[PDB]
């Protein structure tokens, strides 16, 4: 069971292959491949929203 | 008391004053001298952690013609060792009636912060206290003798898990055998 | 607070745990010594009728 | 739910009933099977905890020393011989000896690891260049021709599986089927040895694997060097039957299961506690 | 069969030999609903942290014995969460679960009568003298009815053949009650709901009904029978709630 | 608007110049789902018993103010029913709801940040020596920071600009926060849900988190001002259960 | 836009509007969204910046060394005796403490790696012929039976996991998964041990994740070697939650967090600047 | 012929290969993935079955 993903190049062949050879999951690699983010828990953690061009008071 | 069968013997005798302790005990089941060397001690020592409630189930090995009522009762780490029977009656507890049926089963629960506890000791996870008090007395007919013994199984329900395997302290060497 | 007596006590017997003053409900208990068999029971209590006192019942004796 | 995961806590209410799950009777050898939800008032958890590390093969799968095989290239004694030999038996240490007499019968396929580390002998001098050492392992079944001396054509392993090993490198690893005569690995075998209960008691009648025999290759070393060579069992694709009761006292025979007596647990001073 | 299990809050109570369970007047406990209430603030309702098998101090059962009487909520008053929610709160409306149990032998006799009377009002034992909140009900410990009448200046009136409050004794079997005979029976068990002519009242100036326990038949055995038979008392609330919090009581 | 209410139990709290509210890591308080969970014991729940805005003592706003710290829920532990369902159950989950409230003129000046910092493991004043219990954090009055150094023996290291943990102050803007601004605003408040690697955990040995209130711009005004401008704290829990319910603890 | 790629500037005009994105309220703890477009005129770029390198598992995912082990073959005292212990806790390196610290709950799997260097200690003379030596790393858990001395039937390993090293290849690896008993590495953990609020005040009462004990399998060298054991963690799969500031004054002690107070930043002479 | 089969992993890519090289079957991996368990030999070794809420006697 093959798993073939895609490499990280530059934005202006491109594959690689996973074989996971352990039984565990502690014992696979990094996973170097999540790039998603929500920092609207930091920056925008109010109740009531405000939005950006009308005042806030 | 350890070197004859006087070790296994809870004794109960008829009482003068209601509300004194049968025995007690910390509940570690893998630290404790009471409960470390059992079926379910010398197993849960070869880990180092477990999970899940167990069970504490009694048997009344006195006369069929005694009667007698007990008050087992388990009670969190919280606030220490409860001192009387009305500090215990607060947490956990289950009155034994003794009649035909001979046993009680008092479930000892699984409360706690972490999913885990350890087996050595470590006061992040203490886990309790099991004490037992005389609920009424004991009443006997004439020409019974006095001292009785109540025996103390323990066992483990079906949530029960164990973790991290390690050596047990218990059997050492020097020199190899020949 | 009232207060029971001490009591005069006792014969062929012996006080375990003596506290000076005895109040409400609180019982003195006596065992009588090695060579002596029971007449009754052991422990006695303090009671209140009226404002001043008593004590509950008649001490204890033993044979031997 | 999954296989191997444990059961979970359903939901109870304030009972008055005429069921009974606390009473029963130990009279008739059955273990209660009281929920915690039966006793008192619980919620409904969902417990993900798997019983993965308590299988025998999570359990005995781990590799564990057998033996300390001493050998040398210069012979001081018979204790300290040009080579060595091992009659087979796992009853030799005192940590995989008791996760085997946890069961009655057993039927297990090992793999045997060897650690074998030279190191110099001690002299007036040690300056010398040494060639990397190399080891022969030979197994002899029970009954085959043992080798009497070194430089002896015993040695020539013709039928008999050799391991060699040169210096430096990973350590060897061979597997070996379940080589019993009956069904399973008897731990326990209460009974005589001859017909007329005499003889020899206990398993040591029934272990007959073999021997092993540790040599060194090379012939000649300038100044001597004492070697160790140390064996790892390690079970697998085991099977297990009529579990005993742990050990308690610790052991004193390789071959025997002669014990002193002991208090059943360590002793505390009073049977209550005392704390408000 | 003869056996029943009871299981309230985190704490059980099994019996061998019980007779049967009176569920008061046929009333088991409830909560207030919306038609029948009056207090328009929302109450709290702790359902496991109350709702327990509170255990009472266990008194002697001497052969020379008359009786006891217990007063509730306020035998409850220093038991758990119930005497801290009795504090923090101006009305209580609850219903209770009251378990006595004595065991003795099949050596002994003795016939107990045990009854929970809705609100006994008891004279007193010397007129125009209003009596002691505390020779009532303490805390606690119980209280005793006297074998004969009572001359006390500030006390109750204690002749057990009077029943307290000046009715026969007798009589009383119309109170939801039970019966402890050591021939058959070791336990009596009543399920009382909440009796009062309002919904909800306070905790502290009412004493809402009164266990008493009576030996009809004295205790006779051997003298060398067991000399000490005890009789414990395992009340529990149920259905309880409470409303109006307001500063700790209870003056 | 500029105006809010909230209604908590039996209890309002009504601001008329309220920038917002912040509501935690942008969780709302909820109850242990049946997923989470890990303790098998049923859980008592007090709705409106507990879920109240307890209002501390009024701390004063000095002109050499250095900043003052409460330590939750230890500085909770002698209001209401919290201090005693506190007592009396070894685990315990909730979230809060607090308002720090703090009103002047419009002829004062000043700014404070007020901050709930989640574990603020607090560092020796004088090291190789292990702190008081109660020089961290007494049960009713806040405790207070240092304007420089401290020296002392037995107590943490309370120099404001350090924040105690050893941190940079202004750093502090991660943890969820407001300021009150006495040229415009008088009130914060934040929701703080429960913070923790665990379901429920004690309540006594451990402090969930930190609420620091620090007075960045000093206060300032004219000498013929009102010389005494108070600062009080009024905080209400929010979604509160306890289990394994024992006797009353803390030792 | 593909994940991780952070966003570009939309064209905007001269504008003369009720609408001010430039005023706010910090009072409402809320960081303003202002977009560089918002205040002034921009073109329309096209931003290919992708966000890979701050992901926590690219900012974690490096090794760092955490314990310089040191044991020798002769023992001298009991720091440099012929075996040695570490407790295991990250916080004794000032390097990998900061990255740990920067969060207050982890969850994250490890690999650890172990770079062994053998040193030959000083002496009058040093010609001998030596073996590769062979090094053991056993891992006790919280509990376990600690090895007493050397030439002890507790390095057995009989269930503990164990590796060996012969001096020359490459670096030993293993993966340890998430070991805790909670659900998050504790970081921080504002409170006391027991339950009277005594006992040892912080994280100290949290570690518990037990030893790693290290030996010579060899038995003698004819002229003592010093080894030096450093042992390389690095956290995979890893999840953080609740941010802490940064740490600014250095550490003192591997379990306090315990500091000498300092500075928020470093010091200028004036706050404006001047030249035309 | 390949297998591939499931990694243990944790209860809130993740497969695995294995191929076998040698023509026995002493020398396979260990079989780590086996969690079957039948307890009522132990607990339950009864003739007459025993209901829980029953009286035993
Ligand atoms: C090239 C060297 C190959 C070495 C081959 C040796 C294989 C023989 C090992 C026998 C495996 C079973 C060991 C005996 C276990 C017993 O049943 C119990 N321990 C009873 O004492
Ligand atoms: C054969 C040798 C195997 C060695 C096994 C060691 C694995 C145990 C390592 C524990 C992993 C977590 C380390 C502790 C991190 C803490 O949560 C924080 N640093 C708190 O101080
Ligand atoms: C762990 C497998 C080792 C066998 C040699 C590597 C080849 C594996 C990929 C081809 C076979 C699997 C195909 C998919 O699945
Ligand atoms: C023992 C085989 C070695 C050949 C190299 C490894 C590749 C084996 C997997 C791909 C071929 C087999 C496909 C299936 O079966």
């Amino acid at each position: 069971g093959a798993q073939v993903s895609t490499q990280k190049t530059g934005a202006h062949i491109i594959h690689y292959t996973n074989i996971n050879y352990y039984k565990d999951s502690a014992s696979n690699s990094l996973n170097r491949q999540d790039f998603t983010q929500d920092p609207s828990k930091f920056t925008e953690p109010v109740k009531d929203v405000m939005i950006k061009t009308l005042p806030a008071l | 008391h350890v070197n004859s069968m006087e070790a296994y013997r809870i004794p109960v005798r008829p009482q003068t004053s209601s509300g004194e302790q049968v025995f007690g005990f910390q509940l570690q089941p893998g630290h404790d001298s009471v409960l470390k060397h059992t079926l379910l001690g010398e197993i849960l020592n070869y880990y180092a952690n477990w999970s899940g409630s167990m069970k504490l189930t009694f048997m009344y090995c006195g006369a069929a013609m005694a009667t007698g009522k007990f008050l087992i009762a388990y009670s969190p780490p919280g606030a220490g060792v409860p001192g009387s029977r009305r500090d215990a009656m607060l947490g956990t507890h289950v009155i034994w009636d003794v009649g035909l049926q001979s046993s009680c089963v008092l479930c000892v629960p699984w409360i706690s912060q972490t999913n885990y506890r350890y087996v050595t000791s470590d006061a992040y996870t203490d886990a309790g206290y099991i004490t037992c008090w005389y609920q009424t007395s004991i009443v006997t007919p004439p020409d019974i003798p006095t001292t009785s013994t109540i025996l103390c199984f323990v066992s483990a329900c079906n949530d029960f898990s164990v973790r991290l395997l390690r050596d047990t302290p218990f059997i050492t060497q020097q020199a190899l055998f020949q | 607070e009232i207060y029971c007596p001490a009591p005069p006590q006792i014969d062929n017997g012996i006080i375990q745990g003596e506290r000076d003053h005895y109040g409400y409900r609180q019982s003195v208990t006596y065992a009588c010594n090695k060579g002596f068999t029971m007449i009754g029971e052991h422990s006695i209590y303090c009671t209140v009728n009226n404002d001043e006192g008593e004590w509950s019942g008649p001490p204890p004796e033993c044979r031997g | 739910r999954a296989v191997g995961r444990v059961a979970d806590t359903v939901a109870s209410g304030p009972v008055n009933t005429e069921q009974i799950p606390a009473l029963t009777a130990v009279e008739t050898g059955h273990t209660s099977q009281v929920v915690p939800s039966d006793t008192m008032q619980t919620r409904h958890v969902i417990n993900y905890h798997t019983r993965s590390e308590s299988s025998i093969e999570n359990f005995m799968g781990r590799a564990a020393c057998v033996y300390i095989a001493q050998y040398a290239t210069e012979k001081v004694n018979d204790e300290l011989d040009r080579y060595t030999n091992w009659e087979i038996t796992t009853r030799q240490v005192a940590q995989l000896r008791r996760k085997l007499e946890m069961f009655t019968y057993m039927r297990f396929d090992l793999e045997i690891t060897f650690v074998i580390t030279s190191s110099q002998r001690t002299s007036t001098t040690y300056a010398s260049d040494s060639p990397p050492l190399t080891h022969q392992v030979m197994y002899v079944p029970p009954g085959g021709p043992i080798p009497k001396s070194y430089e002896d054509f015993a040695w020539q392993t013709s039928t008999n599986p050799s391991v060699f090993w040169t210096e430096g490198n990973a350590p060897p690893r061979m597997s070996i089927p379940f080589m019993s005569v009956g069904n399973a690995y008897c731990n326990f075998y209460d009974g005589w040895s001859h017909f007329s209960q005499s003889g020899v008691y206990g398993y040591t009648t029934l272990n007959n694997m073999g021997h092993l025999y540790f040599r060194h290759v090379n012939k000649s070393t300038a100044y001597p060097v004492n070697s160790v060579a140390r064996v790892y069992f390690k079970p697998k694709h085991v099977k297990a039957w009529v579990p005993r009761a742990p050990r308690l006292c610790p052991y004193l025979k390789a071959r025997n299961v002669n014990f002193n007596v002991q208090g059943v647990t360590e002793s505390r001073n009073k049977i209550t506690l005392d704390r408000s | 069969d003869r056996v029943r299990s009871i299981t309230l809050g985190n704490s059980t109570i099994t019996t061998q030999e019980c007779a049967n369970v009176v569920v008061g007047y046929g009333v088991w406990p409830t909560y207030l609903s919306d038609h029948e209430a009056t207090a328009v603030d929302q109450p709290t309702q702790p359902d496991v942290a109350t709702c327990r098998f509170y255990t009472l101090e266990s008194v002697k059962w001497e052969s020379s014995s008359a009786g006891w009487w217990w007063k509730f909520p306020e035998a409850l008053s220093d038991m758990g969460l119930f005497g801290q929610n009795m504090q923090y709160h101006y009305l209580g409306r609850t219903g209770y679960t009251i378990h006595v149990q004595c065991n003795a032998s099949k050596f002994h006799q003795g016939c107990l009568l045990v009854v929970c009377v809705p609100e006994a009002e008891m004279g007193a034992a010397t007129t125009d003298h209003a009596f002691n909140h505390t020779k009532l009900s303490n805390i606690g410990q119980a209280m005793e009815f006297s074998a004969k009448k009572s001359t006390d200046q500030t006390g109750p009136q204690t002749a057990v053949h009077n029943a307290g409050m000046g009715v026969a004794v007798g009589n009383l079997t119309i109170f939801p009650h039970q019966w402890i005979n050591l021939r058959t029976n070791n336990s009596a068990t009543i399920v009382m709901p909440y009796i009062n002519s309002v919904p909800m009242d306070n905790m502290y100036r009412h004493y809402n009904f009164t266990l008493m326990v009576i030996p009809f038949a004295k205790l006779e055995h051997s003298p060398q029978a067991s000399t000490y038979v005890p009789i414990t008392v395992t009340v529990a609330p149920m259905c309880a709630e409470y409303n109006g919090l307001r500063l700790a009581g209870h003056q």
